RNA sequence: CACGCCGCGGCGACGACCCAUUCGAACGUCUGCCCUAUCAACUUUCGAUGGUAGUCGCCGUGCCUACCAUGGUGACCACGGGUGACGGGGAAUCAGGGUUCGAUUCCGGAGAGGGAGCCUGAGAAACGGCUACCACAUCCAAGGAAGGCAGCAGGCGCGCAAAU
RNA sequence: AAACUGCGAAUGGCUCAUUAAAUCAGUUAUGGUUCCUUUGGUCGCUCGUACUUGGAUAACUGUGGUAAUUCUAGAGCUAAUA
């Protein structure tokens, strides 16, 4: 049974003039236990979240009835679909896929968001909720009846339909993967299109160059042509704006609607959602408490179901799930294929600097010879002391838990107090140090291996592309995770984005990447916030804009009024 | 932005026009009016055009008859223009423009009058010849000029039609208001039809005649 | 409502028809035709349920699209055409000719004419009015509209026409002694001669007939027709020849 | 094993004879409706795909089967009065499957365009 | 469509001024409705009853306008109020009498959130039509756009109480 | 295929909120009115280019606007039981 809550609005509840006739009538405030706590002489009552039963007395006696009842989620074992393990996360309910539309998903991380692709892709059988006695086909088709899947499913067993999915672990590839890029796309095509699905996603120029070659911005784009091309109707696109800029981010948004006859079935997952009012057409929603239980909403549509997840506020079920709304000179690497050469450019100390650039234009080659690694030319800075360095792709190879790997193997001596209260405490690594970092998923891999990087002493810290692998609500925790971090340590840094939002909020200083795209590059002397993203916008021709009370940014259509105009300006986005 | 048309040639194109000095004879006159178009380039000497419509700054179209500078809301109908209706009698509110020019539209549709002397580099080089000629009896014998004893099937026009991959083939129109035989076999079954209603009309008239006469035999002898 | 009904449901048809419950919610609604709603039979009901010739009701629209039925001697392609009360039925395909008569338990029957005899019918004239330079019209109670009658037809007579003119051979004028039949209320499909007619000034009048038995019921005027001269039928009749027996002698005859 | 045939019409309109079926067949089970049109076929000297059974019930006890069953003058008057899946029962027809929910998606899908785009949108 | 006879033609689908009758619809007659007097007097010259002449309507008429008459209903219960009141065919009890129930598959009425006002049409005061006002709500580039499950399924909410 | 045209969308369905001489029921009337459709009547009754007449607009082709709709604007064609 779902817990129900009292809920009063701002406005209508002018506690002078109605008599207080909610807490004199509330049973829990009648033994004296305070749910309720009016005055006459105040602005607005306050009903208590853990103090309220939830029965419903308190909204018939109000005289500007202003006291709603709302739902708090909690474990309903109610029509569960799928769980996992004794003690472990419980997948309540199954999307409902549809033909010839794109469906979405966002929520949180940790959820089951990639479990229920696994599902409905004939790729589990489902176990019901129960995993000692597991039942079997014939009787999970018994239990979706009086629904549409038990035909859909039918369609699944005889392979009547057939389900490929893009796996959300796209760094992993080229381990089954072998040889180059022309061999291993181009045996398993199954239609001989070859024409739309690289120069939709800028491909043919990485097409020698080996699978192992890329970094990863071009080995998500590469998983993306894979898919795409293959004869199938059911298609699960886990997490595709991972590990890319904004211009291919809408080049991949295109092609997923390239993949629609209106006979195929297309589901997403997105955690951008700045692409997804031009990617999806209708968009499910997963809450709940994180990894104990996950539950699929009904699919409201693009403009409307992201903007009651921005509220966090549920209106087809009464359920709220959120209340909240020093000199360095430049130098030339050729690896195997292509220069970049980097113009010389001044450094500081105590200042940020984020990287800003394309897919394939270096920014994984810099992070590399300011540890002193790969410099074929003469000179290039060393640094005085020991570097911390994060990697791109975390490809782990430990033993045990993470409190030998974390807690004695980097600062036996501990640098608490203070190190935890400051940065572990608000990145929640305390809760999974019990389980072992082999068995992980994405998004909490890339949440311990900042914590050694942070937790290094050094003097600078690379540190690149937090934004894999997470979703947007603790993607603004990273950034006061950062900023307050290194500005009381005294130190600085080296960040590296692909997000606009979180760029935009750091930023001391900027170092861009010009030149073509991933066939001849040149990194640019320092510039500024205000004319570095607008130089930097201006190679995208892509202009954002906020929406004026989430703070949302926004991309404007093509050509537009809006978008002219702000081009017009060269303000690409006002105040930086 | 500009749309200028040319309806002799049946060309189109659409050009950026950007400083708005250039575009001072196009302000504060109504639509279907010819302008000098002498003034927005070079090579507009003797081209006068036609404000044949145009789109708002939000999109919505410009009507003929809406005489201000701002938006108003109409009530449209069957046969009105910036409508077109789902069901027979459906009328419906909607936001048009008025047919006021000002700088604040989108596009100035323009329609070129009388052709000027240069050649406007898409517009007057090149004509597409008109597809789906005429249909009717009297469109072809008032385009081809003929006479009360000329034969209007011979001078239809045909359409040459090549495909990759097809055999090639003349193809013609179904002509309509033409006299053949059938047509004047249905005039004389209605004139005969007419001839048989009235053959019953008077026999029956004689017939109840004489039996009213035999009845007010039976009738008078009493 | 605000218009005009299109259906009609099973449990709301007329008895007559004699339906089942459990076919299926509805009943065909007949056609707007010469025949009342409550009176009439159609095709798909008499083709389906009466002589069984198809057994489906897709099949009745696939019987009747072939031209082969004929309704008086014109072929119709309206499966819910309404039919009654010597319409005469006529299929060419297998040479038989059906009338439709009502037996004397008051259902229209299966009863067959001989093929001589599908060249007339009865019409009861409703109507005798003038027009249009004194031409006189005579409308029957199947709403053929007939010009130039015989001068002495009078309302409640019964004229006998052909079929393939629509002309009129000869009348009836209505009496006592003549036989008659009954088109009617509770007494209908009893076939008597005719006694008397008590004439009310404002109101429906009340005709007195006795039968072959002798026994004898009365009926309104507007449900009266008049089959023959004296008591001489002019049509095939049914079986049991419209003596209403009583339950006792009908068990007893089963018996 | 034993077929009897109540009462029999034959149908000059439909082209065909109308029956009821009786089977008898008190050791086995239900027999099937192959074995009952070649039986039916070689009693009344025609072809037995010509023919067309329907309907049958086993009575309670074991005991007769009671359908019904017609036969039809030729091929082609079968398949112009037959329905269509009573020919589908034969193998001489089949049906597209869709069947009704894409269809109606397709129908309320194409009321949102017009012109030449309401082939090119599916 | 059928095809010709020595000009003249057969069989049809479609068409319409009109008349008939066919589905009806609309307005009327006589008689019948549960509780309450702590509702015995009501109705008004701006319509309450009637007369004349019109307007209007599809037609009859205070339906409406002008002028004139002072009427109309009432303990045989008007008028006012209540109703967890849609009406009827019917249902459960039942010796005869009664009493109570009927939202509910057939008929008849009414309404599509509250009220209005209209277009087309033979037929509507239509809401799987339109125009506003009230009320509540969705998207927005804050310039604008679109709304109506008391249709089948479904979720919210209220609940003792109702399905894929 | 499309679009023009004709017809249907006023029946069916759902619920019972208003309504206590109102609804409704039996009864009687339209001699005080309308009626798409079907079925029969009528359609050389009239004493005054015709071997067939005119103008367009859709589908289509072509240029675009708008963030946004089953929004539609300009240019060029061609029909009718419009
Ligand atoms: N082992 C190798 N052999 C040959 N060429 C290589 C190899 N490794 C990398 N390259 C090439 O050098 C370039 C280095 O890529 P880079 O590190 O700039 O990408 P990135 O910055 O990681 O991309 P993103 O940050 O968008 O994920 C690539 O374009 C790749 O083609
Ligand atoms: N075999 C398993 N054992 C234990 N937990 C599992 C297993 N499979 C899935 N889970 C749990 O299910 C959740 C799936 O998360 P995921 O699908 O990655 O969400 P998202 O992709 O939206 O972040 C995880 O929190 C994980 O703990
Ligand atoms: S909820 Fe209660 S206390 Fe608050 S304003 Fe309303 S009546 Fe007053
Ligand atoms: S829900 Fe219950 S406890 Fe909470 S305010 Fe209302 S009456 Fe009080
Ligand atoms: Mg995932
Ligand atoms: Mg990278």
């Amino acid at each position: 049974k779902l817990t129900r809550i009292a809920i009063v609005n701002h406005d209508k509840c002018k506690p002078k003039k109605c008599r207080q006739e909610c807490k004199k009538s509330c049973p829990v405030v009648r033994m004296g236990k305070l749910c309720i706590e009016v005055t006459p002489q105040s602005k607005i009552a306050w009903i208590s979240e853990t103090l309220c039963i939830g029965c419903g007395i308190c909204i018939k006696k109000c005289p500007f009835g202003a006291l709603s009842i709302v739902n708090l989620p909690s474990n309903l074992e109610k029509e569960t679909t799928h769980r996992y393990c004794a003690n472990a996360f419980k997948l309540h309910r199954l999307p409902i896929p549809r033909p010839g539309e794109v469906l979405g998903l966002v929520g949180t991380n940790g959820i089951g968001k990639s479990t229920a692709l696994k599902i409905l892709a004939g790729k589990q059988k489902p176990n019901l909720g129960k995993y000692d006695d597991p039942p079997d086909w014939q009787e999970i088709l018994t239990y979706f009846r009086g629904s549409e899947l038990q035909n859909y499913f039918t369609k699944i067993l005889e392979d009547d339909l057939k389900a490929i999915i893009k796996p959300q672990y796209v760094d992993q590839i080229p381990k089954a993967a072998k040889g180059t890029v022309g061999s291993i796309l181009d045996r398993k095509d199954e239609t001989k299109t070859q024409a739309i699905v690289c120069q939709q996603l800028d491909l043919t120029h990485l097409k020698e160059r080996n699978v192992e070659d890329l970094s990863g911005g071009e080995l998500q784009r590469f998983a993306c042509a894979v898919v795409c091309i293959q004869k199938a109707d059911i298609f699960m696109f886990d997490e595709p704006s991972s590990y890319l800029d904004v211009k291919q981010r809408l080049k991949a948004a295109i092609t997923i609607r390239s993949l629609i006859n209106p006979d195929r079935y297309i589901i997403v997952v997105e955690h951008d959602l700045s692409v997804l009012d031009y990617l999806s057409d209708f968009i499910c929603c997963l809450y709940g408490v994180p990894s104990a239980y996950g539950v699929v909403t009904m699919p409201f549509s693009v403009r409307e179901g992201i903007n009651i997840f921005l509220d966090g506020y549920v209106p087809t079920e009464n359920l709220r799930f959120r209340d909240a709304s020093y000199k360095y000179p430049g130098m030339k690497k050729k690896m195997g294929e292509f220069e970049l050469a980097i113009v010389a450019g001044e450094f500081t100390d105590s200042e940020i600097m984020v990287m800003l650039g394309e897919n394939g234009t270096g920014k994984t080659t810099f992070i590399r010879m300011l540890a002193g690694r790969l410099k074929p030319d003469e000179g290039g800075e060393v640094p005085v002391l020991n570097v911390s360095y994060k990697p791109q792709k975390i490809s782990p190879k430990s033993t045990g838990s993470v409190r030998q790997l974390l807690h004695e193997k980097i600062r036996d001596a501990y640098t608490h107090p203070q190190f935890v209260t400051d940065v572990m405490k608000p990145l929640q690594i305390e809760n999974i140090i019990d389980q072992e970092v082999q068995t992980l998923s994405g998004g909490e891999l890339q949440r311990v291996a900042l914590a050694l990087c942070l937790g290094k002493p050094a003097d600078v810290y690379l540190i690149d592309e937090p934004s894999a692998y997470l979703d947007s609500e603790q993607r603004l925790m990273a950034a006061r995770v950062v900023k307050r971090f290194i500005l009381h340590a005294k130190k600085t840094a080296f960040v590296v984005e692909h997000d606009f939002i979180m760029a935009t909020y750091l930023a001391d200083r900027v170092i861009v990447f010009d030149g073509v795209p991933s066939k001849n590059t040149v990194a640019n002397s320092p510039q500024t916030l205000l004319a570095g993203m607008n130089k930097f916008l201006s190679q995208l021709e892509i202009t954002f804009r906020r929406d004026p009370n989430n703070y949302r940014p926004r991309i404007n259509k093509l050509n537009s009024i809006k978008d002219v105009e702000q081009k017009k300006s060269g303000n690409y986005f006002f105040l930086d | 932005k500009l749309n200028i048309s040319f309806p002799a040639t049946g060309c189109q194109k659409l050009i950026e026009v950007d400083d708005e000095r250039k575009l001072r004879t196009f302000y504060e006159k109504r639509m279907a009016t010819e302008v000098a178009a002498d003034a927005l380039g070079e090579e507009w000497k003797g081209y006068v055009v036609r404000i044949s419509g145009g789109n708002d700054k939000q999109g919505f179209p410009m009507k003929q008859g809406v005489l201000t500078h701002g938006r108003v809301r109409l009530l449209l109908s069957k046969g009105h223009s910036c409508y077109r209706p789902r069901r027979t009698g459906e009328r419906k509110r909607k936001s048009v423009r008025g047919c006021i020019v000002d700088a604040n539209l989108s596009v100035l549709n323009l329609v070129i009058v009388k052709k000027g002397e240069k050649d406007i580099p898409g517009l007057t080089d090149t004509t597409v010849p008109r597809r789906l000629g005429p249909k009717r009896a009297s469109r072809i014998r008032k385009l081809f000029n003929l006479s009360k004893e000329d034969d209007v099937r011979q001078y239809v026009v045909r359409k040459p039609l090549n495909k990759e991959g097809k055999k090639p083939r003349t193809k013609a129109p179904k002509i309509q208001r033409l006299v053949t035989p059938r047509v004047l076999q249905h005039k004389r079954r209605r004139i005969a039809l007419k001839k048989q209603r009235t053959k019953k009309n008077k026999e029956e008239a004689a017939e109840y005649a004489k039996l009213l006469a035999k009845r007010m035999k039976e009738a008078k002898e009493k | 409502a605000r218009g005009p009904k299109k259906h009609l449901k099973r449990v709301a048809a007329p008895k007559h028809w004699m339906l089942d419950k459990l076919t299926g919610v509805f009943a065909p609604r007949p056609s707007t035709g010469p025949h009342k709603l409550r009176e009439c039979l159609p095709l798909i009901i008499f083709l389906r349920n009466r002589l069984k010739y198809a057994l489906t009701g897709d099949e009745v629209k696939k019987i009747c699209m072939q031209r082969f039925i004929k309704i008086d001697g014109k072929v119709r392609t309206d499966i819910t055409y309404p039919a009654g009360f010597m319409d005469v039925i006529s299929i060419d395909k297998t040479g038989e000719n059906f009338r439709l008569i009502y037996d004397t338990k008051g259902r229209f029957a299966v009863h067959r004419i001989t093929p001589e005899e599908a060249k007339y019918k009865l019409c009861k004239v409703r109507k005798i009015f003038v027009g249009t330079k004194g031409i006189p019209h005579l409308v029957t109670h199947d709403a053929r509209t007939i010009r130039y009658p015989d001068p002495l037809i009078k309302v409640n007579d019964t004229i006998q026409i052909d079929l393939e003119t629509g002309k009129i051979t000869d009348f009836i004028k209505f009496d006592t002694g003549n036989l008659c039949m009954v088109t009617g209320g509770a007494n209908l499909g009893r076939i008597g001669v005719i006694t008397n007619r008590e004439r009310h000034p404002g109101s429906f009048d009340v005709v007195h007939v006795k039968d072959a038995n002798g026994n004898s019921f009365a009926t309104r005027l507007s449900n009266i027709f008049v089959i023959g001269k004296g008591n001489k039928p002019w049509i095939s009749l049914p079986r049991g020849k419209g003596i209403r027996l009583t339950i006792a002698e009908e068990r007893d005859k089963r018996l | 094993v034993t077929i009897r045939t109540r009462k029999f019409m034959t149908n000059r309109l439909l082209q065909r004879k109308q029956m009821v079926i009786d089977v008898l067949h008190p050791g086995k089970a239900t027999v099937p409706k192959t074995e009952i049109r070649e039986k039916l076929a070689k009693m009344y000297k025609t072809t037995p795909d010509v023919i067309f059974v329907f309907g049958f019930r086993t009575h309670f006890g074991g005991g007769k089967t009671t359908g019904f069953g017609m036969i039809y003058d030729s091929l082609d008057y079968a398949k112009k009065n037959e329905p269509k899946h009573r020919l589908a029962r034969h193998g001489l027809y089949e049906k597209k499957k869709t069947s009704r929910k894409q269809r109606k998606e397709r129908k309320n899908r194409m009321k949102k365009v017009r012109g030449t785009a309401k082939a090119n949108v599916g």
